[PDB]
């Protein structure tokens, strides 16, 4: 079969030779014969198997298309069934699965409907042996389109389980292999890594008896068995794992023999788990003589030996080193090394997370080989320093927590424990450091397991490490500390009663002889123990803060603990004893700043409780002490406590100032634009030194507030206002001195169309002087600013340079600007602005937006850096969390000579500014528009995905937003870092579809746009906004859903899937593109709901046309804003419309666009409060309080529908059909889970389930904004 | 086409040539196919490490030039966006570009298409003969990228190729025609050659080194091409007397001749740029007074209140009184101390009648002290041990300065100052009892330096 494809193509292309169709196929002038294209095609089609595969496939397809003329339908079906039988024979009979042969038959079986019902079992087994899973995945997912369709699902799930893709795997063990109710429960228990009750109710539901609602299918009984095997593998109780491996195959007495070797399903399903459990148990120290004999008897024949030797190749090495035949264990580990080589080289490169998993074993197998090599030295058993530096390198080399699942940690730690036990018994201090190495290594594994939420394995690891954790004082404090922090961490997802119950019991184990005589010697260990004690009391206290009575209602003897450490004075007692423990930690790396955060967040959260004992004084010291080190979390607390001192101005500023003075101040750039805001208001001294030091190391960061806030602030004759204003003017003079940054700003300012700036000025005068003629001297003080650019053509020439827009505009608008200067300078009425309207429309008609070239601003057009006069340093570097190096930062070096005015109302335009890195960087420039919103929500996205990269669940899924560098260089002028090789969704959607259907979508009364407009007009009464409120009392759910489905049926369902299968050319390409798109869009949507991002039209979405990943853009609305202010509310958390759904099927919408949402929401509501308080500083600068409250609610657990009700009641008081608004927000109580769920306390999974069932709810998508396009 | 093997090179070279032929034809004219081919061949001419591709891409561009004029008729050579006019405009934009590998591409394009456009006429007096200035600016932009990147080499080679044909074309065809205006020139109807050398005169002291050189040699080859066929000796005196004294002094002073923050070595490129401008003035004076073009006392002296002498005095008073930029500053200050030595040489050895304008400030312990310090321990003034041209060339400029200095009066501070450092007792005490032993560095290096100085 290696050569079968070249052979077949040769044979087929022979019979073309002796045919008369060789007449020079073109016989014209640009020729060539009709054979010099066929003979070399076949010549190379037998040198490489890819051209062989691909010619065979295209020629097979061509034959079967040109046989549609002859070969009558009955004869067709006969021939196609002959081919299908032949292809089943191919798959079942093949011996060494040649990947291009398997893929050739398996994707020519996909292009024809009759041949599409091939063989799920053979398809799957051949993909697994050929390591070519995506061809089978496409085949099975096209067979599962248009039991046979339950064993197809079993094979599909079997075939994902080797490509990682565990989320879409779990998405059909809950939607196709289902229909009972314990399945979902146990799969949910498995998803969030609680593999204790999941396996428990796999067993008890596999052991169950009656369940009188239906007998459980065998297709899910064998599932439950496999899932229990995998769950027991995760929390590695290998007892239960071997028991389950032997359970469903034979009787309870373990006979292990050729029973597994028969019926290959026993092989595939039990052999890995069987030898894993058995050999692991052999490794930790036991004999049991159980798998060794099976392996040894299996060392015969071909079938019983080749599979195990070729596909395990490392368990063999461990077993044989146990048997101490070092040569064969070696041979097997090297064979495993070439096994990894051939496996890894065969996974496609686009199959990410398959190559990760294959690569994660390299560390372990190299450990195996390096140990067997290290032990081979005869003198190695006499010299002890080889052991010394082997231990040093092995403690330097670990798998990483938060990006290696617990099976890799398991492998490494257990194998190393066996190796080092062998070393210890081979050399009878050394053994003290031996025991130290084991103890510390197991503790490291425990820490890893704990910080990625695999709680139960951490618990069992403490339990198995407790027996020997008594020989030393440090080991005692280590065990108690590890267990106690385990308890704190695992006491968060629990209910409040469960939290207090389970963190109260880690108190007696904390006041025993661990604080006796050991709170004296190791001050850092003393501090860590103090932190654990304080945080224990903190969890209990902050737990009972929920309710004053019911919390202390279900309780027992433990209450005396509550009594000893009324019923409302215990609150303060726990608080103050925790405060004492926490403070004694504070006076005593990051342990100093861990104490600082624990103290400061206690104080701050108790403050935010009280707002409805100088904590306002206490927080600042520890915050700034930690910001004296590096800390994102300590970065924050300037403005909150500056406000609480605006309430109480007497105390604790100079200590703030003293601590802020002594620091490397490269850590305020990330917050520079917030601290420069306060300099316009009182108490401004809080940020004076560090800004004046930044401006001397990283000097550009003042121009943006203090050319706007300066005239927005009225500095009176106050004794401190004059010195602050001279301070800001002195930095301005010391920062703005080169006239180069201002020159770039004026070049970009003139790059804006004069018409839009004139329109902005007209809006200002119509909104300022028209309300009441009392605001005096404003027009006089602002007319010269716009006249400095507009009006006379020589004003910009004096300012920056001779301008082409003012050349064609100031000259054209001469006798109108003369009238403006004559009368509008002191008119101060704004009563009759028809002159402004006519001037604006004249600008619209004869001041064309197409400048068509960059020459319009010669300074940009002729930048050509020639001398150092403060070179520009293109804006967008200086992230934060690094020591800025303005020499590695890209400096501007020129401009590309073209400008394209991308078409919008305000019409920004995009520029291609060059750079000295020899690369290139394009940008957008927005003139007249404030870009604090975009830059600052992008600051939020950076902090979000910094959170994400630190959650192991989100990290392993490589969950990151896509962010672009937004940098406003002033209000009315910003630039935006335009990303490379992207496209908007609208262009994919309308470029994949055909011309006929694009025409039908654009110009047709039955099209969803025209249908929707006609629907509103015809059964509302009028044509414009407000018809929705009239509608909503006679717009019942049934009719609206029916009309929505009617209009949706027009637009094609498989359209975005066609896009991805259109630019792929491979199954792997399609698979990776679709998975990337779904994952990225899931986190886009949930991160856009955490802070209500409205206005998610189809055009606010970018997508890479090189990875398929998604990018959110144009964050005009940032909080609940379209749902509170806009005339047409947007009652939906996020866009999850028809095309996103139909992208993934047969897979249901709850398998990958659910688990990613779940992990993201979990990472978001597991916070110090970073999102919440960064949002506090988001909105609290000039009901924002209820905005923050809604964000706190819908981040700390809440119902999306009650939250949207809150938004709408805040923004639609006494509004028409407000009852219908709330009824369409809340749900139906019989068709939407959103309605049927409580107000709060919802889990991540339940919150997101209600969220999606609100997003895909047809009662809202039937009625929303016409341009949002709810049908696509 | 330009592949490593012979079979697949001699195959596919005729392919690309024949496609260049066919895509350059009225049937394939004004086609996105042809503009795609042109784009591809360009971004092959301008790219990194594939140089064997740049060579062949230059060959393809010269084939383009051949067949585009060979095909497009003059009746339609007014609306074509792919004709030779727009080809040369895109070459210019490719040349005036910040990228160290696109200017190289335009250099290769010229180098390959000079064999044409010089055997063609009736339209060639506006495209490139006028745009020698633009590729001069290309050599100006090449000031920073890398000597070994080959940008300066190719750029010099193509200014070469262009001068060797403009000199011939415009000696007889020198009339007030409507030649197309190049960049930077004053807007006028006629730009024949008088303003070409007037532009060359606008900066023979531009801080960028190789463009300055090329401009100076472009005078020294172009001045005998006016109908008068005169020579610079009388011309500079003529223009100085008919255009004011300040003209020739200022157009060599630079732009920025007017602190102690950099008295200690610093890399603040404002200082490096002042050093560059001082070097420009040094070179332009050296190359003008040095040959008989102007007299040493003709342009030097207090009568016109010059500025060179003041800043060179300040230099030798304050030349030899971040971690890696120190070597950069040392290099750029040593490359100008050497040039002021060459300036003193071309000031004395040219006319021993103007030494009176060399005021005693340099005839103090300022000139002679750096002299002595190059002679012995040249690393003291920042000469980094490890260069090639500078170290091997130093004992040449130093000795030639000594031999210009001996004849003149200021050989007396010379003798009585060398004698304080290479006095006999220094040589005798260096030759101590034991010079063969482990203490190699100090003894052997000191003797090597003093012996090298004595041999100079
Ligand atoms: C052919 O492409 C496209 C794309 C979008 C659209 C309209 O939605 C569109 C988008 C904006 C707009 N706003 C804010 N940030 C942006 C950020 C953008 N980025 C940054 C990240 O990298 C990708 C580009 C792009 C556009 C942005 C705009 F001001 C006007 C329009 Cl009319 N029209 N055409």
């Amino acid at each position: 079969e290696v050569h079968f494809l070249s052979l077949a193509t040769n044979f087929l292309l022979e019979m073309t030779s002796m045919s008369p169709d060789y007449p020079n196929p073109m016989f014209e002038h640009p020729q060539i014969k009709h054979s010099s294209l066929i003979t070399p095609l076949q010549a190379v089609a037998q040198r490489d198997p890819i051209i062989a595969k691909q010619l065979f496939s295209s020629l097979f397809s061509g034959i079967l298309k040109e046989m549609d003329k002859f070969k009558t339908l009955s004869e067709k079906n006969n021939i196609t069934q002959k081919l299908l039988q032949d292809f089943n024979r191919f798959l079942n009979t093949t011996f060494s699965f040649f990947p291009p042969f398997v893929s050739c038959i398996q994707d020519i079986s996909c292009q024809h409907a009759a041949l599409l019902s091939l063989d799920p079992a053979a398809v799957s087994a051949g993909c697994l042996a050929s390591l070519q899973q995506p061809v089978g995945i496409r085949l099975l997912e096209e067979a599962l389109l248009r039991p046979p369709d339950v064993l197809r699902w079993v094979e599909l799930a079997k075939l994902y389980r080797s490509i990682g893709e565990y989320d879409v795997l779990r998405g059909i063990f809950t939607s196709e292999i289902g229909t009972k109710q314990i399945t979902q429960s146990a799969l949910l228990a498995e998803a969030r890594s609680d593999y204790s009750e999941a396996a428990k109710q796999y067993d008890e539901a596999l052991n169950k008896q009656d369940w009188v609602d239906g007998e459980p299918t065998e297709a899910e009984k064998d599932f439950w068995e496999l899932a229990s095997l995998d769950c027991y593998n995760h929390l590695a109780e290998w007892k239960s794992l071997e028991y389950c491996s032997t359970a469903s195959i034979d009787s309870e007495n373990p006979p292990d023999l050729n029973k597994i070797w028969s019926e290959p399903f026993y092989q595939e399903t039990y052999l890995p788990y069987m030898i894993r459990s058995k050999l692991k148990l052999l490794l930790q120290g036991e004999a049991d003589q159980s798998l060794l004999t099976f392996i040894d008897k299996a060392m015969h024949g071909e079938l019983q030996k080749a599979i195990l030797e070729l596909h395990y190749s490392q368990e063999l090495s461990l077993l044989y080193l146990l048997q101490d035949d070092v040569d064969r264990a070696k041979y097997y580990i090297q064979n495993g090394i070439q096994s990894f080589m051939q496996n890894y080289s065969s996974i496609d490169v686009l199959l990410h997370q398959s190559r990760l998993t294959k690569l994660q074993s390299v560390q372990a197998l190299t450990e195996i080989q390096e140990f067997i090599s290290f032990i081979s030295k005869q003198g190695n058993l006499s010299s002890q320093v080889p052991l010394k530096r082997l231990l040093n390198t092995w403690t330097n080399r670990y798998p990483d927590a938060k990006m290696d699942p617990m099976n890799i940690w398991d492998d490494i730690i257990t194998n190393r424990c066996f190796f080092l036990s062998k070393i210890e018994e081979k050399l009878t201090d050394i053994s003290s450091l031996i025991r130290s190495c084991k103890f510390s290594m197991k503790m490291k594994m425990i820490d890893s397991a704990r910080k990625q939420n695999n709680f139960s394995l951490a618990m069992k690891l403490l339990k198995e490490l407790h027996k020997e954790s008594k020989t030393r004082d440090d080991w005692l404090v280590s065990w108690v500390q590890s267990y106690c922090r385990l308890s704190h961490c695992r006491s968060r997802s629990q209910g409040c009663s469960e939290q207090v119950l389970t963190v109260l019991k880690t108190v007696s184990l904390l006041d025993e002889n661990n604080v006796s005589s050991y709170l004296s010697k190791n001050i850092l260990a003393f501090r860590d123990q103090n932190i654990l004690l304080g945080t224990t009391y903190r969890i209990i206290a902050n737990a009972l803060s929920s309710e004053p009575a019911c919390l202390a209602e279900i309780e027992e003897d433990k209450a005396r603990r509550i009594l000893e450490l009324d019923s409302e004075k215990v609150i303060a007692g726990l608080y103050q004893r925790a405060f004492q423990h926490l403070s004694e930690a504070v006076q005593a790396a990051a342990g100093v700043i861990d104490a600082y955060m624990t103290l400061a967040d206690f104080c701050d959260q108790q403050l935010r409780k009280e707002e409805e004992q100088a904590y306002p004084a206490l927080v600042v010291e520890k915050m700034l002490k930690a910001l004296k080190l590096n800390s994102n979390e300590a970065r924050l607390k300037f403005p909150r406590l500056l406000q609480i001192i605006e309430r109480y101005p007497e105390e604790t500023l100079s200590l703030m100032t003293k601590e802020i003075s002594s620091v490397p101040c490269w850590q305020f750039i990330s917050w520079i634009s917030h601290m420069v805001a306060l300099l316009d208001k009182d108490q401004a001294v809080a940020v004076q030194h560090s800004v004046e030091e930044i401006t001397d190391n990283y000097p550009q960061a003042i121009v943006y507030p203090f050319i706007i806030s300066s005239e927005s602030y009225s500095f009176k004759d106050t004794s401190t206002g004059h010195k602050n204003k001279e301070f800001v003017a002195r930095i301005k003079s010391k920062l703005d001195q080169g006239g180069v940054i201002q020159d770039f700003i004026n070049a970009l300012d003139q790059l804006s169309n004069p018409e839009l700036l004139f329109k902005d000025w007209s809006n200002d005068v119509r909104a300022e002087l028209a309300k009441t003629p009392v605001n005096k001297k404003n027009i006089e003080k602002m007319y010269e600013r716009m006249y400095a650019a507009l009006g006379d053509p020589k004003a910009p020439g004096l300012g920056a340079f001779r301008r082409k827009f003012i050349q064609t505009f100031g000259k054209e608008f001469d006798k109108h600007f003369g009238k403006g200067g004559s009368k509008l300078l002191r008119m101060k009425l704004s009563d009759f602005n028809d002159i402004t309207n006519m001037l604006l429309l004249k600008m619209n008609k004869d001041s064309k937006p197409p400048g068509n070239l960059k020459e319009c601003s010669p300074w940009m057009s002729d930048f050509k850096v020639e001398f150092l006069r403060n070179e520009l340093e293109i804006p967008g570097q200086y992230d934060g969390r690094g020591k800025p190096l303005p020499e590695y930062h890209v400096r501007i070096a020129g401009f590309d000579e073209r400008v394209t005015v991308m078409a919008s109302l305000r019409r920004p335009k995009r520029i291609i500014i060059r750079g000295h890195d020899e690369r290139e960087h394009p940008f957008l420039v927005k003139g007249g528009e404030d870009l604090r919103q975009d830059q600052r929500v992008e600051q939020l996205f950076q902090v979000m995905n910094g959170i994400l990269a630190q959650d192991s669940a989100c990290s392993q899924r490589a969950l990151q937003l896509r962010t672009y560098s937004v940098v406003p260089m002033t209000s009315r002028l910003g630039l935006i870092e335009w990303l490379e090789n992207t496209v908007t969704l609208k262009d994919l959607l309308l470029n994949t579809m055909s011309q006929e259907e694009k025409a039908a979508y654009l110009s047709d009364p039955r099209a969803p746009p025209c249908e929707y407009k006609d629907w509103l007009t015809k059964m509302s009464g009028k044509h414009d906004v407000g018809a929705y409120m009239l509608m909503y009392k006679g717009a019942n759910r049934t009719e609206t859903v029916t009309s929505f489905r009617k209009r949706e049926s027009k637009v094609p369902a498989d359209l975005l899937k066609r896009a991805f299968v259109r630019m792929s050319t491979s199954p792997e390409a399609f698979l990776a593109l679709r998975s990337h798109f779904a994952s990225s869009h899931a986190l886009i949507c949930i991160s856009h709901w955490i802070l209500g991002i409205g206005d998610r039209h189809l055009n606010n979405f970018m997508v890479a046309m090189e990875t398929g990943g998604v990018i959110g853009i144009d964050f005009g609305h940032a909080f609940g804003s379209a749902t509170q202010f806009l005339p047409v509310p947007e009652l939906m958390p996020f866009r999850l419309t028809r095309q996103f759904i139909n992208l993934m099927l047969p897979m249901k919408e709850t398998g990958l666009m659910y688990s990613i949402m779940v992990h993201a929401l979990r990472a978001f509501r597991s916070d110090p409060g970073l999102l919440t308080n960064t949002m506090d500083v988001f909105v609290k600068e000039p009901y924002p309080r209820q905005k923050i409250c809604y964000a706190k609610r819908k981040l700390a657990g809440a119902n999306p529908a009650v939250i949207t009700c809150d938004e709408l009641l805040l923004g639609h008081e006494k509004a028409p059909a407000f009852r219908d608004y709330v009824a369409v927000a809340r749900g139906s109580k019989d068709h939407n889970i959103r309605a049927q769920e409580p107000e709060s306390g919802l889990s991540e999974e339940t919150q997101v389930k209600c969220l999606m069932d609100q997003a895909t709810d047809p009662n809202i998508l039937g009625r929303t904004w016409e341009g949002w396009e709810p049908w696509m | 086409a330009c592949d490593v093997d012979q079979v697949t090179r001699q195959l596919y070279e005729p392919l690309v040539m024949q496609l260049i032929h066919w895509f350059t034809n009225n049937k394939k004219f004004e086609s996105q196919d042809t503009v795609a081919l042109l784009e591809a061949i360009l971004d092959g001419i301008v790219d990194p490490v594939d140089s064997t591709l740049r060579d062949f891409c230059g060959r393809c561009i010269r084939e383009f030039l051949k067949w585009s004029i060979k095909q497009i008729t003059p009746q339609q050579q007014e609306k074509s966006p792919v004709n030779t006019k727009s080809l040369f405009k895109r070459l210019y934009s490719l040349a005036l570009h910040p990228n160290a590998f696109k200017r190289l591409g335009a250099s290769l394009a010229f180098n390959n298409i000079y064999r044409e456009f010089r055997e063609e006429e009736s339209l060639v007096e506006q495209f490139v003969f006028e745009a020698l200035v633009i590729y001069m600016e290309s050599l100006a932009l090449a000031h920073a990228d890398e000597k070994s990147l080959g940008t300066i080499q190719q750029c010099c080679d193509a200014i070469d190729h262009l001068c060797r044909i403009i000199e011939k074309k415009h000696v007889s065809l020198n009339k007030a025609k409507k030649r197309r205006l190049p960049r930077g020139f004053p807007p006028s109807a006629s730009l024949c050659l008088l303003d070409l050398v007037k532009w060359l005169l606008a900066h023979c002291g531009r801080p960028q080194t190789e463009c300055r050189h090329k401009s100076i040699e472009l005078f020294y080859k172009f001045v005998p091409l006016l109908p008068g066929n005169r020579s610079p000796n009388l011309w500079l005196k003529d223009v100085l007397k008919e255009e004011g004294v300040s003209f020739l002094i200022n157009t060599f002073e630079g732009g920025g001749c007017g602190l102690l923050y950099l008295r200690g070595p610093f890399s603040l490129q404002a200082t490096l740029c002042w050093l560059d401008l001082l070097l420009a003035a040094l070179e332009c004076y050296n190359t003008f007074i040095g040959e008989r073009t102007v007299g040493a006392l003709q342009v030097l002296g207090t009568e016109a209140q010059s500025s060179l002498l003041k800043a060179v005095a300040f230099f030798l008073e304050s030349i030899a009184m971040s971690p890696q930029e120190g070597e950069r500053y040392n290099y750029s200050k040593c490359t100008v101390v050497v040039r002021i030595m060459e300036f003193t040489t071309t000031l004395l050895n040219t006319s021993p009648e103007g030494w009176k304008l060399l005021k005693k400030d340099l005839c103090n312990t300022h000139l002679m002290r750096v002299l002595v310090q190059t002679l012995c321990e040249p690393a003291s003034i920042g000469f980094n041990i490890g260069d090639v041209q500078v170290m091997a060339h130093l004992p040449d400029v130093c000795v030639n300065l000594m031999k210009a200095l001996k004849m003149s009066p200021y050989k007396d501070i010379l003798e009585t100052h060398l004698r304080e450092k290479i006095t006999a007792q220094s040589i005798e005490e260096l030759c101590a009892v034991n010079l063969y032993g482990p203490d190699a560095q100090v003894d052997r290096s000191r003797l090597a330096a003093v012996v090298s100085a004595c041999k100079q």
